[PDB]
């Protein structure tokens, strides 16, 4: 049997058992300086924003979506980021994947905080175009990016673009997806940052990475892809007060 | 004797360069690390197939399983020393253990069969005691501390190997360690798949730690050049 | 017990070595406080995202007699001045500048032949934690460089010779030791795996996952 | 290590050069300063018209208001950073704030219309939020945090702008600050005067501080040459 | 908290730098105690009308070997004497005078190579507070200069070489640090705005009120 979770206008279908993964044992609650720093909360912003689906094929390295940037163009969240300046928010990823019993694979859904990416050329830093992809996921690469006089972000799948071992990414809140057992993944991310409030257009709070460790395999005749689908809901988001004390 | 000398490892009180300056109070940031042992207790994917160009790719982690030509053939095998060993020296556990000169404890191993929901087989995970050598055949492996793992019923098998300790000083690289055990996998039965289902499937391994783990005499990391 | 962060990140590490003279073009030393130059300490610090700590600076100043041909020498005792410029403070453009006299830069005078000079710097962030990793731009405009928050500014460190001791040339070397204190760390992250290239960025060269072996059954 | 060294910022006990000498007892002198914040809480006239030779005169302070050619035209405007800003860097508030590297708090602004007792008009004092740019027209200003000030009824209007903090390190001079708000004045209505009464009138501004003001990391003053 | 006058007017400021030798015309230093010479500290003191405080004087004495041609040198350790002449006390006319021996001038002897010498002077006014600003004449008669009260006299400071160390020439520089203590301030007054000219008067050159801008709507 399935379930339905209605947040505002949106409604989404989920399994009775969802095994939610709270980020660091902390639920994304509100903020606990009077007139000097007034703050105003926004509620309607909370709702289920469904991003474009991505086709998972046999030759598919991985994907990455910056959580503040991805919704920077959709509904109130896209608007509020343009109007208010300082804002703090928490998230609830809902990576769902549908494939038959005759498909086989494995995916790692990991929420990485402060994922500072590397650059092909050691001398310079990556351009925001090759770093930020709006209304569309950014893909990894199998072979290393050719270095030269360019600002291409390093995108090899094994180094993960942060220059670490991709087998150790488990340290961060994560969840595996075995196409023979688990079919979805839920991760609740609290607000992780040095400051109580930060500018949302100049700093990405969390990064969502989905990398297939085991390649998708199927027999000739089955559907030749698997449509991974991501749903993001901003949680307990508050912004600065534009009033006058 | 022992005064008016600068010792790098000493704990004394120092005169503050800038006094009368109010430091910012602390806030609640999620996920505060108290001890390094907690990090070493998160399961990390283990590159079992670090053979040739497999390391410079993503197939190093996945272990290939083929139904054909496996009546009783070995699937994989590696010694049981975390730090100093090609298969475990780069995991989280191994990276924490490459900082200390003396470490003893127990290791947890988790295997996850990643294949179709319609594939069934059996495997024979055997644990060789430290002094004893790796088993030559499937029978030798059975006459020991084995675990028959059926992938139709359970999709994941967990082990808890004890008697794991430092085997050498500084840093050494060696296959078949004398004072360390060996974990090997044997094809008890072959992979049985129906029509229109891939019979080639892969496994994955995750190494963790346990409550009974000690680490002493911190030193320099050998991975820095 | 030895794995507590207080016992893991509280080791006196040498982070800078230079030399200044009483004569000639080189006459003073400078070093913007930054902990990313020594890779042995950088790799340990990069196990966590946000770290909050205090600094205990120890300076080892030794003077050698430079080879020369100046006759009739008879040196006096050398006195050095180490001026620590706090964040947002005036910085000297030359040795005999008027910035060495400013009262808000806590300089320490030390006379050759005693216990080494040492001063403690408190948490200097206007925020609540230093950020080892930053996933943003320094400025809202495109001009801002990527991954360089202006909130991890620990200041700068200038050293010089208060007086020229003798009539001959003398070269003095200064070694700086970094000892973090009261260390709190949040959000642990995976080790480097790759080698370091620069001190300003996380740029790297793609490398293998681990070292190879003869076979999977070996 | 850390002894037999002279650190400028240290608090130790010193041997008195002249002991056995009775210092004169203290008396009651009026107006004892306890903290520098009290000084920063006295309203100071703000030179809004620091345009050209206006600074080298007395007309820099007064703001000229003309009834003619002001159906909806802007009267004045300036960013909201006290220290480091031509209009506020020389007041009492700005002079205290140019000693500290980190300051946050709220600012009080008072406008006093200085004209005949027979002149009536309206003004539209608008406050732009930090990120938002200064308003282009009177409508844009109205659709925000405005205060319609009628000079017939009230002869003085007071504001209390919050979210005021340090925007740069060291010292910078710049018009239109990115992280600071803008205060602008618009002619809602024109100045209506009877016969035998001047229609050209002036305004004045007074900047103060508030109870919620902090100042840390004292440094050198940049006005000394 | 950092804005209390105790945290605003208690910074070690260098207020005097000179040099004296063991041979030649220059043989001693002198400096009438007065806090109006360093503009960085004068401008802070001039925020209040009457200030009452105590003084902690720190002297940094460093000796350099002057270039010379005297053969067969072998210096001994140098000893300096810093004599603080209290208000209304005898002052030396030469180095080898008989005023250096007087017992009411608290001189301090310091041998080269130790911690710097330091002495504390108490409130020396015969009145109840030092007057930063005076709106009167020093004397009832026209001879009296304007704005110079004779009640802010903090004394004078003389330094010399107790003995000539070697047979060669040596020049010793002395830096004086001013640290006010127990500071009480009354009647706050506006900042300087104009630049300083002399140390004895408030004379100034008329200047603008502030810096200019393009327009009133800018």
């Amino acid at each position: 049997r399935a379930r339905s979770i209605t947040l505002g206008n949106s409604t989404i279908t989920t399994q009775e058992c969802a095994n939610v993964v709270v980020g660091y044992g902390v639920w994304p609650d509100y903020l606990k300086t009077a007139e000097d720093q007034p703050t105003q909360p926004d509620v309607a912003t909370c709702r289920f924003y469904t991003l474009d689906s991505v086709q998972w094929q046999k030759t598919s390295p991985g994907w990455w979506w910056k959580l503040p940037d991805a919704l920077s163009n959709l509904g109130l969240f896209g608007q509020n980021m343009q109007y208010h300046y300082l804002g703090r928010t928490g998230y609830t990823v809902h990576v769902q994947c549908n494939a038959s019993k005759f498909h086989q694979g494995c995916l790692l859904v990991v929420c990485v905080p402060e994922a500072e990416m590397g650059c092909a050329t050691l001398d310079n830093t990556p351009s925001s175009a090759e770093l930020l992809g709006g209304d569309s996921a950014k893909e990894f690469a199998d072979k290393p990016v050719a270095s030269g006089s360019n600002k291409l972000v390093q995108r090899v799948v094994y180094n993960a673009g942060m220059g670490v071992g991709v087998g150790n990414l488990t340290i961060f809140p994560h969840q595996w997806i075995n196409l023979r057992t688990n079919n979805s993944a839920t991760i609740v991310m609290p607000y992780t940052n040095s400051v109580p409030m930060d500018n949302m257009f100049r700093h990405n709070n969390v990064t969502l990475m989905v990398i297939p460790f085991v390649p998708l395999d199927y027999c000739p005749g089955s559907t030749t892809y698997v449509p991974i689908t991501v749903t993001i809901a901003p949680m307990c988001a508050e912004y600065n007060g534009l009033r006058l004390a | 004797p022992g005064s008016c000398q600068f010792l790098t490892s000493d704990d004394f009180q120092s005169p503050s360069a800038m006094p009368q300056y109010d430091v910012t109070p602390e806030m609640r940031i999620p996920g505060e690390v108290k001890n390094l042992m907690e990090i070493a207790e998160v399961d990390s994917v283990v590159p079992v197939q670090n053979v040739g160009e497999k390391v410079n790719s993503m197939e190093a982690y996945q272990i290939p399983v083929r139904s054909n030509e496996g009546s009783g053939t070995q699937v994989f095998g590696f010694p049981l020393q975390p730090g100093y060993s090609s298969v475990f020296s780069r995991t989280l556990l191994g990276e924490i253990l490459n900082y200390y000169t003396h470490w003893s404890g127990s290791i947890k191993l988790t295997f996850m069969f990643c294949g179709s929901a319609m594939a069934t087989g059996k495997f024979l995970l055997a644990y060789s005691p430290p002094g004893a050598g790796a088993p030559t055949k499937r029978v030798d492996a059975m006459l020991g501390t084995h675990v028959v793992w059926d992938v139709g019923l359970q999709s994941s098998c967990v082990l808890c190997i004890p008697w794991i300790s430092q085997t050498h000083y500084r840093y050494v690289t060696s296959d078949e360690y004398t004072a360390g055990g060996f974990i090997t996998c044997w094809y008890q039965t072959n992979i049985v798949v129906p029509a229109d289902a891939q019979s080639s499937c892969y496994i994955m391994c995750f190494v963790s730690a346990c409550n009974d783990f000690s680490v002493r005499l911190l030193k320099d990391t050998p991975f820095i050049s | 017990s030895e794995s507590t962060i207080e016992n893991f990140l509280c080791r006196s590490a040498c982070v800078y070595f230079t030399e200044y003279e009483n004569s000639g073009a080189k006459r003073y030393a400078e070093w913007v406080l930054t902990p990313r130059q020594a890779a042995q300490l950088r790799r340990k610090l990069e196990f966590f995202t946000y770290v909050r700590f205090d600094l205990e600076l120890t300076f080892v100043i030794t003077s050698t007699q430079q080879p020369s041909t100046t006759q009739n020498q008879d040196a006096q005792i050398l006195t050095h001045q180490i001026m620590y410029v706090p964040p947002g403070g005036p910085v000297p453009d030359k040795v005999d500048s008027y910035v060495w006299q400013t009262s808000t830069n806590p300089s320490v005078f030390w006379t050759e032949g005693n216990a080494p000079p040492r001063m403690s710097i408190p948490f200097l962030s206007i925020g609540n934690a230093y950020s080892n990793f930053y996933d943003g731009w320094s400025e809202f405009s495109r001009n801002g460089v990527y991954g360089i928050n202006t909130l991890n500014n620990m200041g700068t460190l200038y050293a010089r010779h208060v007086n020229a001791g003798s009539t001959g040339p003398i070269k003095s070397t200064i070694r700086i030791y970094f000892k973090p204190k009261h260390v709190k760390a949040w959000i642990p992250r995976p080790p480097r795996l790759c080698q370091y290239e620069k001190a300003k960025n996380v740029n790297f060269q793609p490398s293998g996952v681990t070292t190879t072996r003869q076979s999977i059954t070996t």
